[PDB]
């Protein structure tokens, strides 16, 4: 929700007011049924990648 | 025609088409226009620009009722979200409020199966 | 010490949409976050908070 | 005349190294441009992309140099005596008629029809 208080701002403010309610995110989640197993598999690989990043990104000479 | 000045634009941006239904504030329809009735078909319906035209076509049919101020209720994930709203500003209409009206179930019905395309 | 009646506090932990805010954002302790979420949800049932911005 | 666009025009008219034959033709029919060019110069053209797995005709700007060059090419190609065909075109080109002007039109037509692909 954005009360137009110029329009160009208001539509950008709108576009960021709906990012933040994860609206488009949510529609794309609920377009097709994610089977619960697949949901978890994604979530593990997410966590696993996130860690395996940070770990080696603390191990982060080059030249 | 009952002349109305304050109204509501309901943008329905599917991934396929985009519909624009300009109503009074009581949600009685006055005008409607659709990307896939405003010329474009198949691929090109699902573009911002087709939806823009829908909005334009609807706008210049909403002036019969003499509308001036609209609130924009943008409902869905489609390409014709932003473009329709621009096409209402750049068609005179003062936009008061830009609501998102996308239906979000609070876990509800099992969506259709995934496309093994 | 979270009450389903203390709307004012609870409102610091809901978004404009009405959504419960992550504990990551707010910085709440897991234990507190759990108790918020419970309170917020009791508030919502007493229509002291809203479930959704729409309604 | 001491103009690089004129140089271009003849070289775009020139065939098989024959600059003289060309130069004569253009110089003579000029005795009988900068306007008639500017009424053929196209601002917009369709290109084509492999979009993911199809071929879509996507509108793009013509940059000013290609603008003058595409015009010359279109004049000559329509135009193609020659001096009794190269003022013929390049006067109807100041009177928004012919085939070099039809190009500017039928190009813009194609782009107008493909605005739905403009920026995507």
């Amino acid at each position: 929700v954005v009360k137009v208080r110029p329009f160009d701002v208001a539509l950008r403010r709108f576009k960021r007011s709906c990012e933040k309610a994860g609206i488009l995110s949510e529609v794309r989640r609920r377009e097709h049924y994610e089977k619960p197993t697949t949901v978890r598999k994604r979530a593990k690989a997410a966590a696993q990648k996130r860690h395996a990043k940070k770990l080696a990104r603390e191990n982060a000479r080059l030249y | 025609r009952k002349q109305v000045a304050d109204g509501v634009a309901h943008i329905h941006a599917s991934f396929n088409n985009t519909i624009v239904t300009i109503t009074d504030r009581q949600g009685n329809a006055l005008a409607w226009a659709t990307a896939g009735g405003s010329g474009f078909r198949g691929s090109r319906k699902s573009t911002p620009f087709a939806a823009q035209v829908a909005a334009e076509r609807c706008a210049e049919m909403a002036k019969e009722y003499g509308l001036k101020n609209l609130e924009v209720m943008v409902k869905g994930p489609g390409p014709g979200r932003e473009s329709t709203v621009r096409a209402l500003n750049a068609a005179g209409f003062r936009i008061t409020n830009i609501v998102d009206a996308t239906p979000i179930p609070h876990n509800g019905c099992r969506p259709p199966k995934k496309r093994r395309v | 010490e979270i009450d389903y009646k203390d709307v004012a506090t609870l409102k610091n932990y809901i978004t404009e949409a009405g959504k419960i805010v992550p504990s990551r954002i707010t910085g709440t302790s897991a234990k507190y976050q759990r108790q918020l979420a419970r309170a917020i949800k009791r508030s919502r049932y007493l229509a002291l908070l809203p479930y959704t911005d729409k309604h | 005349f001491k103009s690089e666009l004129l140089a271009k025009f003849v070289n775009i008219l020139m065939v098989d190294g024959k600059k003289s034959t060309a130069e004569k033709i253009v110089y003579t029919a000029l005795d009988a441009f900068e306007e008639a060019l500017e009424n053929v110069r196209p601002a917009v053209e369709v290109k084509s992309r492999r979009v993911g797995g199809s071929t879509y005709q996507v509108p793009v700007e013509v940059r000013p140099v290609r603008r003058n060059a595409l015009a010359m090419r279109w004049l000559v190609e329509a135009a193609r005596s020659m001096a009794q065909r190269l003022a013929a075109e390049m006067l109807d080109a100041s009177e928004n008629k012919g085939t070099a002007v039809k190009k500017r039109e039928d190009v813009h037509r194609m782009a107008d029809a493909n605005k739905a692909f403009a920026h995507y």
